[PDB]
RNA sequence: AAAAUGUUUU
RNA sequence: GAGAAUGGAAUUCCUGGUGGAGCGGUGGAAUGCGCAGAUAUCAGGAGGAACACCAGUGGCGAAGGCGGUUCUCUGGGCCUUUCCUGACGCUGAGGAGCGAAAGCGUGGGGAGCGAACAGGCUUAGAUACCCUGGUAGUCCACGCUGUAAACGGUGGGUACUAGGUGUGGGGUCCAUUCCACGGGUUCCGUGCCGUAGCUAACGCUUUAAGUACCCCGCCUGGGGAGUACGGCCGCAAGGCUAAAACUCAAAGGAAUU
């Protein structure tokens, strides 16, 4: 049971209720096996540094999560196997 | 030399917080060297990583560029 | 080695309620190491400094036993005798 | 024929000569010139006034297709560059930003051995 | 070192490699 | 920019 | 250290737009490429490899060595006042393992680079330097080989013997803070200067090449020769072990002019 953060760019057409839909169904996997999640924000739309996709914007998500390096790693196929999500990045801050 | 240039504490790295990075990037989009940007060997090993991982992850520019 | 079956293996090897690193507890914690470091080198059969690592700690357990064996002969059959019988 | 009124200047200067390319924006290129072009050929297109007079011819034809001030991106470890700009100045069009896009690997692929002259 | 000594075993060296690469079908034919 | 060599006296 | 996923720039190739006479390359050239539209320029795509800046005067590893990021697995080091065991230490013939690069085997991959090779130049010649091409290889998986100026040309352990001054890591103390800037102090690294001392000299000098004790490897003039014969190892290349006849009266180290 480590704690993990994960950063998410999610496609800049998503224009809410669909990114809480995805936010939720991917806590469900995570909270399936005693997986908690401490925190989910939202940062919202912003220009990206360099084009991403061809998309020039993305959706910034940022998940803390309490959970097994397994479910985590779950986490991570999922989503990188969607088609909706630009990238992702796992953060695993030793300390805290 | 060096200690002229005054040691700077930073506290959390955070490379979610983009201000920190901005202020050790260069002008040109380049990670500072150590003896302009006076930082400790710790603070500044962080600091790069921060650096590469908000490039890597869109949150700062890999070449600033044109100014 | 979460600590939590290290803190499990120091009590149930200990000579005495307070020892910890005594030879006994130190042969009981190197065997417990060793047998997790062989399951992450046949995962991992190309880390060839974890198994370095591995053949100190072979090593050191060695010594160990053997300084426990020049004391107490039949001491030291009990302790192989609980961990995996010296084969 | 048409006219294209801003344009841009790409000023590809190497070792060997140097190479003038005025386009659209769009990146299609005007006019174009380099110093085997006007006159010089082999060592002596290297030199900076080589590139004072591509920079210059292409400047002019560019004028006659009808382009006004000029954006310019240098490119190259050449020595024309300036003198290039210089020239681009005196046959007499604005030039705003002066650019580096000349690229840099990061490490990358491995360059050819050391010369052993 | 004056370098002469590593010059001095380098060719040894060398000419034993050549006199092995002329030899090589030989050698495995009948002997080593 | 490449541009080699220098028998036996007494 | 191992595994997996993954990021961006750059090169090359591909497709398209634009545009037109050269491009490229050198000491100078030519081979070469290019009106069948190259070079250049913009967009889109594919692919392999290496990770700018951080980055050295630095870190880690037994050595060889190790630099994109993230996660998973894992080795060792350092410090600490208490705590535990109570000499359990050191070294280590033979033996075993690890061991840059090149090389080898099977399969994969192949952008760039590039032995061999082809051509162009230079030349008395040029089986070279330089230029244009370019295959193995470089890359991956699993094995093999087991050698390097594998060098600090300095085996490991321990104790002692002026200092001065940078720097990396962990503590702890102080004043203002109630951060940190700062100074100290302590333990472990890593450089430079330098005393005693040592050395043929160069130089080494608390990280010894000083003063000592323990254990291992090794040397006994230069060639012949790390070669032959034999044996072992290997798929091969070869590696390891290792002479003698004969021959010379030098070979060599540092330094001086
Ligand atoms: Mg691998
Ligand atoms: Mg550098
Ligand atoms: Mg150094
Ligand atoms: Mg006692
Ligand atoms: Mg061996
Ligand atoms: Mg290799
Ligand atoms: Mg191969
Ligand atoms: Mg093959
Ligand atoms: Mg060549
Ligand atoms: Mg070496
Ligand atoms: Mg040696
Ligand atoms: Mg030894
Ligand atoms: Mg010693
Ligand atoms: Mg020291
Ligand atoms: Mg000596
Ligand atoms: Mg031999």
């Amino acid at each position: 049971m480590r704690k993990y953060e994960v950063m998410i760019i999610i496609d800049p057409t998503v224009e809410e209720r669909q990114v809480d839909s995805l936010m939720e169904k991917y806590l469900k996997v995570i909270t399936d096996e005693k997986g908690t999640v401490d925190n989910v924000d939202v940062w919202g739309k912003r220009r990206l540094a360099y084009d991403i996709q061809k998309k020039s914007e993305g959706i910034y998500v940022v998940v803390n999560a309490t959970c097994e390096p397994a479910t985590i790693q779950e986490l991570d196929r999922l989503l990188a196997i969607d088609e909706k999500i630009m990238r992702t990045k796992v953060m695993r801050p030793e300390i805290h | 030399k060096v200690v002229p240039i005054k040691t700077v504490h930073i506290g959390a790295v955070d490379y979610k917080d983009t201000a920190l990075l901005r202020k050790f990037i260069s002008e040109r989009g380049k990670i500072r060297a150590r003896r302009v940007t006076g930082l400790s060997v710790q603070d500044q090993r962080k600091v790069a990583i921060a650096i590469k991982n908000a490039r890597e992850l869109a949150l700062l520019p890999y070449a600033s560029t044109a100014r | 080695m979460d600590a939590a079956e290290k803190k499990k293996i120091i009590e149930e090897y200990a000579t005495h309620p307070g020892d910890t690193g005594s030879p006994d507890v130190q042969v009981a914690i190197l065997t417990k190491r060793i047998a997790e470091l062989t399951e992450h080198l046949k995962v991992h059969k190309g880390d060839h400094h974890s198994r370095r690592g591995l053949m100190l700690m072979v090593g050191q357990r060695r010594r160990l036993l053997n300084y426990i064996a020049k004391n107490d002969i039949e001491h030291y059959r009990e302790l192989i005798a609980r961990l995996g019988l010296r084969r | 024929k048409k006219n294209v009124v801003a344009g841009q200047a790409h000023i590809k200067s190497t070792f060997n000569n140097t190479i003038i390319a005025i386009t659209d924006p769009s990146g299609a290129v005007i006019s174009w010139a380099s110093a085997g072009t006007v006159g010089f050929k082999g060592s002596r297109k290297s030199t900076p006034f080589a590139a004072q007079m591509a920079a210059e011819a292409a400047g002019r034809r560019a004028m006659e297709h009808g382009m006004k001030r000029v954006d310019v991106f240098v490119k190259g470890p050449g020595s024309g560059r300036e003198t290039a700009i210089r020239s681009l100045g005196a046959v007499g069009l604005e030039i705003g930003p002066i650019s580096d896009v000349t690229p840099v690997p990061h490490n990358g692929c491995r360059p050819p051995k050391r010369r052993r002259v | 070192g004056s370098v002469i000594k590593k010059r001095r075993k380098r060719m040894a060296k060398k000419k034993h490699r050549k006199l092995l690469k002329r030899t090589r079908i030989q050698r495995r034919r009948a002997g080593k």
